[PDB]
RNA sequence: UGUAACGGGGCUAAACCAUGCACCGAAGCUGCGGCAGCGACGCUUAUGCGUUGUUGGGUAGGGGAGCGUUCUGUAAGCCUGCGAAGGUGUGCUGUGAGGCAUGCUGGAGGUAUCAGAAGUGCGAAUGCUGACAUAAGUAACGAUAAAGCGGGUGAAAAGCCC
RNA sequence: CCCGGCGAGGGGAGUGAAAAAGAACCUGAAACCGUGUACGUACAAGCAGUGGGAGCACGCUUAGGCGUGUGACUGCGUACC
């Protein structure tokens, strides 16, 4: 802290409390004993583990049967218009897109939409499968994961 | 001095008790202009007992 | 994160002044004195719910053994024939007659003379 | 339930006299202050004073028990210097006589406002004579 | 009736204030005027002049009616207190406290 | 724009704080060193 | 310093000895009711129990189970301008830190539940900051060279002008 | 407009949803200070309370009690770290 290393008044001969800094805690402006420095909270995961959980929740959310796939999943042009009207022909609202390969054509119009995420095999986290209330796959896109686990 | 401990604020609303005014509770009225004032003193206009004075 | 307390230190102290509520002077404000009486109250009360049974005892005795010798007897010789006679009455409900009832009390005392003789 | 207390409206008192002649000091005022205490009667409150009034007469007539006539003493201090003053039994009954039943019933009774009270109820005599006539005094012996 | 007065950030203090206060409470009009005259503090003149804005206060504002007329409300509650300075020997200062006392009056019928 | 006049009474504050706290600590033994020859006398080294 | 070497009254027994029967008197024991810990029991079978007994003062200290404030995700969800938060009381409630509704204000935010991270819970530390009591309307108004009176001003004059 | 010293401060009127938004101007707590009302207090000794406990005054009600405020008198009891 800015300040003066002085001691703010005498030892001694006074009736106030022995004092050697004004920067300490116990004063204003000024302080903080324990002070907090960016430090990185990431943890590690043992990989199988990381791969042995993705095998769970979603043997989980057969048995919610939340869970769906499809064939080959795509907009012809990037209109939320369509895509949403795509959906709301499957009674869908909160969902989760992924595909083993992505269409440009598509992700724009899943951009806007606050209750939409779009995702690519290698992109998927846990959390984000947890979230939307529906989930669909491709058959396709089904192969890289099986695969990948083996 | 040195007071050890400090007292109430009951006690020195004792110690005020006798410390209160006390009015006049008494006037006059002067034998012709009949104005108020107090015995032997004279009147603002200066009438005492009826007598004009000072003219001022 | 940082946090503030401007507020549940309040509720504290509110709620200790409202238990200090009705004693004298900077015992029923100020918290810093408050806190050391309630406290302090409490272990009388823990202290009293004990000792009244005692007094109350004290008192029921002292009741009775006066219309006793009202009866010409005394309280101990009294009991002791009772407990000769087979009598578990209580020493509250006893006393509670010699106050309303004097009949019962007065036709009662001869039962201890008679089995006491 | 809630036992039962006295309350001073609903309190009866009563009046009583004794002839202290040929009494016995301590013994006597014993009884002096059970009766103004209220322990002898069934409704005793400990923070009512339920006594009956009591009349002593004859006080100076009162004896006691081997040479305390002329040993017993009196002490009471005046609060000044360190003095202090003591008076013989005997010499209080040549004097003030009605003090000394007027004392020895004090020290056998509480201390406070309630004990003042009760004391409140005694009146003594040195003579055979009272004019309280008029609230009664039915007899009372011991 | 009401009608109302106060004087607010008075220089003095509501203890000095307050012994006036008390010679006149529940009293007829009049005769606190002709009390406060002659009677002599620093306060007389002050108080004085706001009892005498509260009836003005009231003819014009309201119904009148001074000749059945009493003071009902009257009391002092202090004011802020102005920080000075009087220094003293050795060296050390001293805070003084300047003090001031806000008024209120409550002048009724009854 | 209609403001109250301006209210010093901060200066004799900070002039308060400053004044006290300069003698009273800076001071040192003036009471005391006074109190020196009163402190040759009260103590009773034995 | 003042009875003063029975607690005091007061006591020739209301003292000492011997003998005996009652009685009083603790939070001790028992009686009624309730809570929790521990062990075996056979069912149960992370559980009802049946019980059966037993335990439950406690500093330094060790172990166990917990209340509640902020922030984050769950939440573009829930409540809310027919009133949040905050403040101020009442009534209920829990074994406890505490929890719930509502009366008056205030005028816009709060957040269920479940997990997570804490600058996380105050009476002190001759503690820091600011505000306010006290002694108290007491001491003091700062050289003892000195003021008095009439007119004027003005709301007011001893202290301003003549 | 009135008081007020052709002041301060204030009260009316009025604006404004709200002057419990008036410049010191959102909210407005505590210590601290006061006015107002019920009860108690001038024969009464001591951590100031608790336990009991009248009487008094209230709000309920039911009709007999229930509650709130005070608290006369009494047993016990020498604060916190």
């Amino acid at each position: 802290v800015t300040g003066s290393g002085k001691k703010p008044w005498r030892q001694k001969g006074t009736g106030r409390a022995r004092s050697g800094s004004i920067k300490s805690p116990i004063w204003r402006s000024g302080g903080v004993t324990f002070a907090a420095r960016p430090q990185d909270h990431s943890q590690k995961v043992n990989k199988k583990m990381y791969r042995g959980a993705l095998k769970s929740i979603l043997s989980e959310l057969v048995r919610q049967d939340r869970l769906i796939v499809v064939e080959k999943f795509s907009v012809e042009a990037p209109k939320t218009k369509l895509l949403a009207q795509k959906l709301k022909d499957m009674a869908l609202e909160d969902v989760l897109i992924i595909t083993g390969e992505l269409d440009e054509n598509l992700f724009l119009a899943a951009r806007n939409l606050h209750k939409v995420d779009v995702r690519d095999a290698t992109g998927i986290d846990p959390v984000s499968l947890i979230a939307f209330d529906k989930v669909v796959m491709t058959a396709d896109a089904v192969k890289q994961v099986e695969e990948m686990l083996a | 001095a040195v007071q050890q401990n400090k007292p109430t604020r009951s006690k020195r609303g004792m110690r005020r008790s006798h410390d209160a005014l006390t009015a006049v509770t008494s006037l006059s009225v002067d034998k012709t202009s009949g104005e108020k004032h107090l015995r032997h003193h004279i009147t603002a206009d200066g009438y005492y007992r009826g007598r004009k004075v000072i003219a001022k | 994160a940082r946090v503030k307390r401007g507020v549940i230190a309040r509720a504290r102290h509110k709620k200790i002044l409202k238990q200090a509520k009705g004693y004298y002077g900077a015992r029923s404000r100020v918290y810093r004195v408050a806190f050391q009486a309630v406290i302090k109250a409490g272990q009388y009360a823990y202290r009293d719910r004990r000792q009244r049974k005692r007094q109350f005892r004290q008192l029921w005795i002292a009741r009775i053994n006066a219309a006793a010798r009202q009866n010409g007897i005394s309280y101990s010789k009294f009991i002791n024939g009772l407990k000769k006679a087979s009598v578990e009455i209580d020493r509250k409900i006893l006393a509670d007659i010699a106050v309303f009832d004097k009949v019962a009390f007065t036709a009662l005392v001869e039962k201890a003379k008679a089995a006491l003789a | 339930m809630k036992t039962f207390t006295a309350k001073p409206e609903t309190v009866k008192r009563d009046w009583y006299v004794v002839d202290a002649t040929g009494k016995t000091l301590g013994r006597l005022a014993t009884e002096l202050a059970r009766r103004l205490r209220g322990k002898h009667k069934a409704e005793y409150t400990p923070h009512v004073d339920t006594g009956d009034y009591i009349i002593v007469l004859n006080a100076d007539k009162v004896a006691v028990t081997g040479n305390k006539r002329t040993d017993k003493v009196y002490y009471h201090h005046t609060g000044h210097i360190g003095g202090i003053k003591q008076a013989t039994f005997e010499e209080m009954i040549a004097r003030r006589p009605e003090r000394v039943i007027e004392i020895a019933v004090k020290g056998m009774l509480p201390k406070g406002p309630l004990g003042r009270a009760m004391f409140r109820k005694l009146k003594v005599y040195a003579g055979n004579e009272h004019n309280h006539a008029a609230q009664q005094p039915q007899v009372l012996d011991i | 009736m009401e009608t109302i007065a106060k004087h607010r950030h008075a220089r003095s203090s509501a203890q000095k204030v307050r012994l006036v206060a008390d010679l006149i409470r529940g009293k007829k009009v009049s005769q606190a005027l002709d009390i406060l005259t002659y009677t002599n503090k620093k306060a007389a003149v002050l108080v004085k002049k706001v009892l005498e804005s509260a009836i003005a206060n009231a003819e014009h504002n309201d119904g009148a009616d001074i000749d059945d007329l009493k003071v009902t409300k009257i009391f002092v509650d202090e004011g802020p207190s102005m920080k000075r300075i009087m220094p003293r020997a050795k060296g050390r200062a001293d805070r003084i406290l300047k003090r001031t006392s806000h008024i209120t009056v409550v002048v009724s019928d009854r | 724009m209609k403001f109250v006049k301006i209210d010093s009474s901060s200066v004799d504050m900070k002039k308060y704080k400053l004044q006290n706290n300069v003698r009273r600590s800076i001071k040192s033994s003036s009471m005391n060193y006074a109190n020196v020859a009163i402190m040759t006398d009260a103590d009773h080294d034995g």
